[PDB]
């Protein structure tokens, strides 16, 4: 009742599996269908007629997974660019318990509004949804025990051409920053609206570097195939996002402290290895490497400060939030809905 | 034992809300370990050479 | 020759390793055979120790655990009895074996306590059992402990009969290799590639025993797994051919127990 | 715990028969979940696994010091000299039925440390027992069987 | 410590029946048979053999929790044919196959020893 | 009354593999009637199909060659049993979920064989009897 | 171009706790902090003469193994003389959901 | 701490081979990989057992359980 939406759902590896099961690619033979149908404790002893009767009987994952879903459940969801005959296998159509079309993933069996869990609870009851959790988990775990799944260092590697465009984008951003520096050093740069000249220079540099990192990350993400395990986990919705892929593969980016770049701790520099009055990005906390490539010492130091900030944040604001929470609950503890409805 | 015989304490109130003594500073390069620090109320206040 | 049954082709053999092909068989049967060969074949191992003198630098249960894994000859294990069935109190003469260990570090240089120094003092009744397994050139076998000047160890060991489903010490097989379908004709595994899957994955030694598929042939959607390539190595207690034969016998006895129980229940239903 | 901030607890134990195996009869001493890699970005865990595998297969100590010249591609080259798939994957069979597994599995040695917390030192229950002298409420302390 | 004894994996307790047969109330000619102190080694073999009988419709097994050694088998056959008879035929066929396998292996091993 | 509800001969233009590695989507035009087109998802690994091929497509309501299997459990095939499936070379079972009226003289029907989709576009009289809820699609190459 | 000194080696900007992580620069920094914390709760040979001492508590490991991947700095912390773990074969996978 | 008798992974026995393995390292002046393969250690788990062993028994042995200081 805090946000009127489900607080539980299919999570972690069952979620990673229920998606690999319902692709159009996945077909099941006879023996495994028999074992799977036995595993569902609410089975009624009827074997679904296959979808490919000849020249070999096969079952589609959607068909076996439809056994767990109760009867009388209807669901419609139209995603971007999906027609009544989905070519991308997007959206979801469930009619009287049968998956017509659509892959099932975090938007369907997760803790989201209007998903399968919410409609099942609002139509049948809490006990039926409680049964549904275990039915789905048993079926999908039994199948995933025989399919298999892993992850390795080969999923963070990108092909050479993608590396070439990555380096070229980084180079062009560096050139833009250098040109803005040259313009500002000749008193030609114009201060922005209600904002000092130094702030204008800093704003331009920060924006350029951030856009560079984002574009490189998107190139490296578009390169990846469909049989990549990290991409599969991200697509399913179970662990990670495109930021993680970008940092492990494309580039880490710009380390900050207190919302600004790495200030001058010494007098007119940031580290004894530089020269006085240096404003280049690599000297003010920019990491152009990746976790797969390796960090050089200075950007390692700047990354360490960036992490220290968040560590401190957690360690203290735990206590402050605790005090606020106690005061709030003590203030309101004696309020009750009466029989007058007041 | 090695880590214990190489420890320094900054005698400021460990509940004191001064953020600047906690954070890593540019002058710690090579004289203080940036990675190793406790967690909790002694974050940043306890240093290891 | 039995042409209606499973076929076998031994290619290699030795005291420890047997390397063969099993054809005209289901996959379930071969899997069950390997599971039984690893888990459910009895053997003889030390199951209790009592110590008199311990002036070493190690603990007592430390040396007990070291002793509990030493391999001993168990060829005629069919003539012993489970100690939970023998009517004797504690350990029998028909339901146990007994050894003694004594060592003393008289010399200045440290002295090693190997497993060649276990001496059997019970009565074997003419059975080939209880001998320690020795496989190194020097004959010393498993080294057990270490001694200095003025240190002594004295203890007595009781060895019994059991299986590997209750402790790893009774297992007679080290590791068994189980392969089939090296050309992926059946499409059972799906390969992971960067550029060309056919090159990144090396080739198994077994490819020479089948003919490569041709790109013009459509996917054969009627085949089943029929040929398996196995290799079995023994810890040393039992000969390896005996490991295979005893695995088959144990599987037979389990199925026969199922049959007997079913017949008994049918007779009960008759009543 | 491993040396990269990845710690956990034992949740179940299996015997060598139910363990998935490779074509060579090797069995994993332990199995971890891959849902722990992405959000933590512990690529050093994967690199340590790869390099330790290469060192075990080869027989020499493998350098892993920071800020050096070792790269991932170099150790992958040194790996393929021995006869394994370069990205550390391997073919593994199911332990129960003996079939092949559709997806390959990342496999190799690592270093683990046994931490100081055992479940035998945290388990506690109480139905009734001693009280306190002043407040007459159940005492504090697990070793003094308190509430 | 709460670790159960290992011998509970292969020794039946007193008052324990190795088989328990129960008619299934949903499909005609169907029985659920519980085996005790057994694991996949036997269930997989029996189900794979029961799948070869043309009069057997359904045959499936499961092991509900990996803590306990026991499993369930479910059989459904055609009209005028008893599932217990199907189980008996499967066991007989398995036993004959294993005997032939043992004889073949012994012949091959002796031939190798002659060639050794 | 014969079971076969619809019968025709089509010719395929192009195949659409997409991202999949087993399933393909094809579109085809009827060589007899000009206002009949077909879009179909098929399992190529069993029934490979190339461009510019002629295929006989039948929609039937039962495989028994002579006159309750909808609610009966599917039983494995027996030796000595003959049926309509013995003539063709690719048989699939599915259910229909949408009847669309494109115009006055054209209608489309959607079928879903276990997640494999098919759209059939044709004249009213040709697709008059396709109001069924479960159907067998048979294909002969 | 007017240099006055040089760094003897960058690795020395790290303490004694973090001189045991392998490839620390391929890691997010809080992970290095977390392992620097947890490196003080491993079980191992705290001294080679633990036999006599009557300490309030002591833990000892039966068989310790020196790691296969070692940093060069360990040769000064003597981590290949008194290790604190074992080399375990690990398979990263999904298997039965446990 | 004396060498483990058995391999933790494949059940094999490596305990007896430690003494002979130490011989090849200085009497024959061979490398570690060839010495490990000379004794039939072929799976890399057995190589792991032998290769990474810290032999602590030769330090306790110069010592007594009586009178350690601090």
């Amino acid at each position: 009742p805090q946000s009127n939406k489900p607080c539980m759902g299919i999570v972690q590896d069952t979620l990673c599996g229920i998606r690999k099961l319902t692709l159009r690619d996945t077909f099941i033979e006879l023996d495994q269908v028999l074992n799977m149908l036995y595993w569902v404790p609410d089975w009624d002893g009827v074997i679904p007629t296959p979808a490919i009767i000849k020249p070999k009987p096969l079952w589609s994952g959607k068909q076996i997974l439809s056994v767990a879903i109760p009867n009388g459940i209807h669901l419609q969801r139209f995603d971007e660019g999906t027609t009544l005959l989905s070519p991308k296998d997007n959206g979801m159509l469930i009619i009287d318990g049968q998956i017509i079309f659509g892959v099932v993933e975090k938007k369907t069996v997760g803790s989201s509004n209007g998903g399968l869990i919410h409609v099942v609870t609002r139509e049948k009851g809490p006990q039926v949804c409680a049964k549904l959790f275990g039915n789905i988990q048993k079926v999908v775990n039994f199948w995933l025990l025989h399919n298999g799944f892993s992850t390795g260092i080969g999923d963070t590697i990108a092909d050479g051409p993608t590396m070439r465009e990555i380096t070229e984008t980084i180079a062009e951003a560096k050139k833009k920053v250098l040109d803005v520096t040259k313009e500002a050093q000749a008193n030609l740069l114009t201060a922005k609206h209600g904002m000092t000249l130094r702030e204008s220079f800093e704003d331009n540099v920060v924006r350029f570097l951030n856009e560079a990192r984002d574009k490189a990350g998107r190139l490296a993400e578009v390169n990846l195939k469909d049989l990549n395990n990290v991409k599969q986990m991200v697509m399913a919705g179970s662990k990670g996002s495109f930021i993680n892929i970008a940092q492990m593969s494309a580039c880490v980016g710009q380390q900050s402290v207190e919302g600004k770049r790495i200030a001058f701790g010494f007098v007119d520099r940031t580290l004894p290895h530089f020269s006085k009055d240096d404003y280049s990005p690599e000297s003010k906390g920019f990491v152009e490497n990746s976790y797969l490539r390796g960090l050089t010492p200075q950007e390692f130091f700047f990354h360490a400060m960036g992490g220290r900030e968040g560590l401190i944040d957690t360690a203290v604001k735990t206590a402050e939030t605790g005090y606020i929470q106690r005061r709030l609950v003590k203030a309101l503890e004696d309020i009750m809905v009466h029989y007058d409805n007041t | 034992t090695l880590s214990h015989l190489r420890r320094t304490n900054t005698p400021i109130g460990r509940d004191g809300k001064l953020a600047k003594p906690r954070q890593l500073h540019n002058t710690h390069w090579g004289l203080v370990c940036p990675a190793e620090t406790p967690e909790g109320q002694a974050c940043g206040l306890v240093k290891n050479l | 020759m039995s042409e209606e049954g499973p076929q076998v082709k031994i290619r290699e053999a030795s005291k420890d390793n047997v390397d063969f092909i099993l054809s005209n068989v289901d996959l379930a049967m071969a899997n069950s055979l390997r599971r039984v060969m690893i888990a459910e074949i009895p053997t003889l191992a030390i199951d209790s120790v009592e110590v008199e003198t311990n002036t070493t630098v190690l603990a007592d249960e430390f040396i007990a655990h070291r002793l509990g894994l030493i391999p001993l000859q168990s060829m005629d294990i069919e003539q012993l009895e489970y100690s939970r069935d023998c009517f004797c109190e504690d350990h029998c003469d028909k339901c146990s074996v007994v050894l003694t260990l004594q060592a003393f570090g008289e010399s200045e240089s440290t002295t090693n306590v190997y497993s060649k120094d276990l001496v059997i003092v019970s009565n074997l009744m003419g059975r080939n059992i209880g001998h320690p397994i020795i496989q190194d050139k020097e004959g010393n076998g498993v080294l057990i402990c270490k001694l200095r000047k003025g240190q002594e160890l004295k203890l007595t060991c009781v060895a019994k009969k059991g299986i590997a489903k209750e402790h790893a010490k009774w297992g007679p097989a080290a590791a068994i290799e189980f392969e089939y379908d090296p050309w992926n004709k059946l499409k059972h595994t799906d390969y992971w590639y960067e550029q060309d899957s056919a090159k990144e994955w090396p080739q198994s030694k077994n490819c020479e025993y089948e003919d490569p598929p041709n790109e013009g042939d459509p996917f054969d959607y009627k085949a089943q797994a029929d040929t398996f390539y196995m290799n079995v190595e023994s810890v040393g207690s039992i000969p390896v051919d005996q490991v295979v034969v005893r695995g088959i016998d144990t599987l037979q006895k389990k199925v026969a127990s199922i049959l007997l129980a079913l017949t008994q229940m049918d007779q009960d239903k008759v009543n | 715990a491993s040396r990269h901030g990845q710690k956990g607890t034992i949740g179940i134990t299996y015997r060598r028969e139910d363990m998935p195996f490779t074509a060579e009869g090797i069995v994993p001493d332990l199995i971890i979940n891959p849902h722990a890699i992405p959000s933590r970005m512990t690529v050093a865990h994967l690199i340590e696994c790869l390099l330790s595998k290469v060192a075990a297969l080869s027989g020499n100590e493998g350098d892993a010091s920071p800020f050096t010249d070792i790269t991932v591609e170099g150790i992958s080259k040194l790996l393929r000299e021995h006869g394994y798939q370069s990205r550390g994957f391997e073919v593994m069979y199911n332990g129960h039925t003996g079939k092949k597994l559709m997806a390959q599995i990342f496999f190799g040695p690592t270093y683990y440390q046994r931490l100081r917390h055992m479940v035998d030192d945290k388990i506690h229950a109480r139905a009734r027992g001693p009280m306190q002298v002043l407040t007459r409420q159940p005492v504090e302390g697990r070793s003094r069987d308190g509430g | 410590m709460n670790a159960p004894d290992r011998f509970e994996l292969f020794l039946l307790g007193e008052g324990e029946s190795k088989l328990k047969i129960d008619p299934d109330t949903k499909a005609p000619n169907a029985v659920v048979i519980t085996f005790e102190k057994e694991d996949h080694t036997l269930g997989n073999l029996i189900r794979a053999e029961l799948l070869n009988d043309r009069k057997v419709l359904f045959a499936a097994y499961k092991v509900e929790h990996p803590f306990f050694a026991r499993f369930k088998l479910r059989i459904q056959t055609t009209e005028g044919y008893d599932p217990k008879d199907a189980l008996k035929n499967a066991c007989n066929s398995i036993i004959n196959k294993l005997g032939a396998l043992k004889t073949n292996f012994e012949t091959e091993w002796n031939l190798q020893t002659l060639a050794a | 009354m014969s079971n076969t509800l619809f019968d025709d001969i089509f010719q395929v233009s192009e195949v659409d593999p997409g991202r999949y590695n087993k399933v393909c989507r094809i579109e085809a035009a009827s060589t007899t009637q000009d206002q009949c087109k077909l879009t179909l998802d098929i399992n190529v690994e069993l029934f490979p199909v190339a461009a510019q091929d002629s295929l006989t497509v039948t929609i039937a309501s039962s495989l028994n060659l002579e006159d309750s299997s909808a609610t009966r459990s599917w039983r494995p095939p027996q030796a000595g049993d003959r049926s309509l499936a013995d003539d063709y070379d690719y048989v699939m079972y599915g259910t229909a979920y949408k009847f669309e009226e494109v115009s006055k003289d054209l209608i489309a029907v959607y079928y879903s064989f276990g997640g494999l989709l098919m759209r059939l576009e044709g004249n009213y009289r040709n697709l008059n009897n396709l109001k069924q809820e479960n159907a067998y699609l048979l294909i002969r190459r | 171009t007017t240099f006055t000194h040089c760094e003897i080696h960058p690795s020395m900007i790290l303490g004694v706790a973090a001189s045991i992580i392998p490839f620390p620069d391929h890691n997010q920094s809080p992970r290095n902090t977390y392992q620097s914390a947890m490196g003080k709760q491993a079980m191992g040979v705290f001294l080679t003469n633990y036999n006599v001492r009557m300490d309030t508590m002591a833990n000892i490991l039966y068989y310790p193994q020196k790691p296969l991947g070692t940093t060069r700095a360990m040769e000064y912390l003597k981590f290949r003389e008194l290790p604190a773990g074992q080399n375990a074969i690990v398979a990263i996978a999904c298997y039965s959901g446990y | 701490m004396i060498v483990p008798v058995r391999c933790f992974s494949c059940g094999k026995v490596v305990g007896d081979k430690w003494e002979s393995y130490l011989n090849l390292l200085q009497e024959d002046e061979l490398d570690e990989g060839t010495a490990l393969s000379r004794l039939g250690l072929k799976r890399y788990c057995c190589r792991r057992m032998i290769l990474t062993h810290v032999d602590l028994i030769e330090k306790f042995l110069r010592y007594n359980p009586l009178e350690k200081r601090d």
